[PDB]
């Protein structure tokens, strides 16, 4: 009143947690990112 | 299965998979994993009359 293995732990989770998250507005060469503005600006083909 | 029917010319472009226009809306529609093949040719002199 030490324990930054514990801390360690819970973080390296955390981040690794919110990167997959982030990820999701990414268009990885797409038009856009977003499954609904794709969906409703093209015809499907 | 064979189809038949008669268009105009500039028309033969909607006989396809995956396309838009007065023909292929509702007239006849392919469907978008079409298998077939697609044969059109010019019959001016048995179709047109003065």
């Amino acid at each position: 009143s030490a324990l930054g293995k514990l801390q360690d732990v819970v973080n390296q989770n955390a981040q690794a947690l919110n990167t997959l998250v982030k990820q999701l507005s990414s268009n990885f060469g797409a038009i856009s990112s977003v499954l609904n503005d794709i969906l409703s600006r093209l015809d499907p083909p | 299965y064979a189809d038949s029917f008669v268009i105009r010319g500039d028309e033969v472009r909607q006989i396809a998979p995956g396309q838009t226009g007065k023909i292929a809306d509702y007239n006849y529609k392919l469907p978008d994993d079409f298998t077939g093949c697609v044969i059109a040719w010019n019959s001016n002199n048995l179709d047109s009359k003065v």
